[PDB]
């Protein structure tokens, strides 16, 4: 929403 | 090594895909 | 994949499929490394956050596909699994650490002219080829941007390699030698990356020296996709060289 968050693709 | 990554239709073929160039080209760049 | 060519068929013959078997559903991706095994990312077989946590059975894979928007018979197949193998020190916990796995076929797919196992990596070359500036293959059907995007045709792409420093920073998680990141940088000219569904996907070079295909990476995570000031990080398919064997001697 706000940002970039780390996550597994 | 056996037959691994030669890829039928390029490498057994003597064809290079439209591609490969520019990596076989970023050893020198 | 994010900013990427159109495969040409048969480029990356060692390409696999992973799917959830009911109901029949695309999962991740992955590469053929021989007639009996496939390679693949650790999280999309075991990741408990979104609650996964599939078992031979839950699977099927399909290999030497070009197109979903149709079916080439007699050309693409569809093994069945006989076992998959998750690394022991896999970290799903803080960093998807050693994130790899390995799936055994119930029967031996059959090398055609568009299914070819791609080569592993040897001391040797890892260390002379994965350098930064250095450029490698990054091959998947995952979304084509970052938010549906459901490509038609396999989409392939090429990245140079990046320093660890820069990765190290570009993030905040805490990378290891399990692991290296691929992609351009804030102002190179191009762009291009993997995104959701890529995972588990190869990540090939070609040797100047052998003049061969070799995976060096599999597709583990990132932060968006191609956002400027970020990088792909990939599994060091060579550092757990060691693991992969004493998966296929056993059985």
């Amino acid at each position: 929403t706000p940002s970039i968050l780390p996550a597994p693709r | 090594e056996a037959d691994c990554g030669l890829r039928p239709l390029f490498e057994k073929k003597s064809l290079e895909d439209k591609t490969e160039r520019e990596l076989l080209e970023s050893y020198i760049d | 994949i994010v900013e990427g060519s159109d495969a040409e068929i048969g480029m990356s013959p060692w390409q696999v499929m992973l799917f959830r078997k009911s109901p029949q559903e695309l999962l991740c991706g992955a590469s053929l490394i021989s007639d009996r095994w496939v390679l693949t990312a650790a999280h999309c077989l075991l990741y408990p956050p979104w609650d996964k946590n599939f078992t031979e059975n839950d699977l099927l894979v399909r290999i030497g596909k070009h197109s979903r928007t149709r079916y080439e018979r007699n050309i693409e197949k569809i093994s069945m699994l006989e076992k998959i193998y998750i690394h022991p020190r896999y970290n799903w916990r803080e960093n998807l650490d050693r994130n790899i796995a390995l799936m055994k076929l119930k029967k031996p797919v059959a090398f055609s002219d568009y299914i070819h196992p791609v080569c592993l990596p040897d001391r040797e070359t890892a260390a002379s080829l994965l350098q930064a500036g250095y450029k490698g293959r990054v091959t998947g059907w995952g979304n084509l941007k970052e938010t549906k995007g459901q490509p038609s045709v396999l989409q392939v792409v090429n990245l140079p390699i990046v320093e660890r420093p820069v990765c190290k920073d570009s993030t905040r998680i805490r990378i290891t030698d399990n692991m290296f990141c691929a992609g351009y940088k804030p102002d190179e000219g191009k762009r291009g990356d993997a995104c959701e569904g890529d995972s588990g996907g190869p990540f090939v070079m070609k040797s100047p020296f052998n003049n061969r295909w070799y995976q060096m990476g599999i597709v583990s995570w990132g932060e968006g996709c191609d956002r400027d000031g970020k990088y792909g990080f990939y599994t060091h398919v060579f550092r757990l060289k060691k693991w992969i064997q004493k998966v296929i001697d056993q059985f």
